[PDB]
Formats: structure tokens, C-alpha cells, sequence
């Protein structure tokens, strides 16, 4: 689960070579399907991901 | 000491303490609003792309 009410069963343990790598040289470790957003409208999960990426990059902790 | 019945009274005095209102009626003193989150100064691009 995330902290926003998005529960979910693990369907697949996907290899790291088959995982979509970014331009930074980074794979994800969890893939999320974007169709869990429209009917549920957890926009705070998008803000949490942007905020957690900023918190990791700058070395901060956001409110 | 015959204790006769006297007449009906004219009215009623009623003594009670009054509150002081020199303090209240002043301009209100609310709790100050917390500031909105401001971007920290000194944020730089730390990550440079490889190669």
C-alpha cells in the first residue's frame, strides 16, 4: 500500500534488466499503473512522489 | 413585640458584582498564521549526467 489508500497485490517480480531505466541510470523498484488515479483521485500521491524526489535530491525533508 | 403585618414594599434593590470590561472590547489578538512553505536558498544542481 501507499500512504494514500492505494492497496495492491504483487503480481510479478520483474527482472532489473527488463525494468525501464531512466536517463540517470536508475531503474524503479515499484511500477504503478496510472489507471489507479482517475476514479480514485489520489492527487496527493503525485505530490508525494514529487516531494520525495525533491527531498532525496536536495537532502531535505518536506512538510 | 406584637409582630404585626406591615405594608407591601415599594420596590426592590438588588446588589451584585459587575464585571470589568476595560480589557475586552480591545482589538482581537489571534494566533499568528504559520508561514507558507518557501523554497530554501542555495539549491543547486547536484546531479550531473554521466558521461
Amino acid at each position: 500500500a501507499s500512504r494514500h489508500g492505494q492497496k495492491g497485490i504483487l503480481s510479478r517480480l520483474w527482472p532489473a534488466e527488463d525494468m525501464p531505466f531512466t536517463e540517470s541510470g536508475m531503474v524503479p523498484d515499484i511500477l504503478f499503473n496510472p489507471h489507479g488515479f482517475p476514479s480514485r483521485m489520489t492527487i496527493g500521491m503525485l505530490i508525494e512522489s514529487m516531494a520525495g524526489k525533491s527531498a532525496a535530491l536536495h537532502g531535505l525533508c518536506h512538510d | 413585640g406584637g409582630l404585626t403585618c406591615a405594608s407591601a414594599p415599594q420596590g426592590t434593590l438588588r446588589i451584585l458584582e459587575g464585571p470589568q470590561q476595560s480589557l475586552s472590547g480591545s482589538p482581537l489578538q489571534p494566533i499568528p498564521a504559520s508561514p507558507p512553505p518557501q523554497i530554501p536558498p542555495g539549491l543547486r544542481p547536484r546531479f550531473c549526467a554521466f558521461g
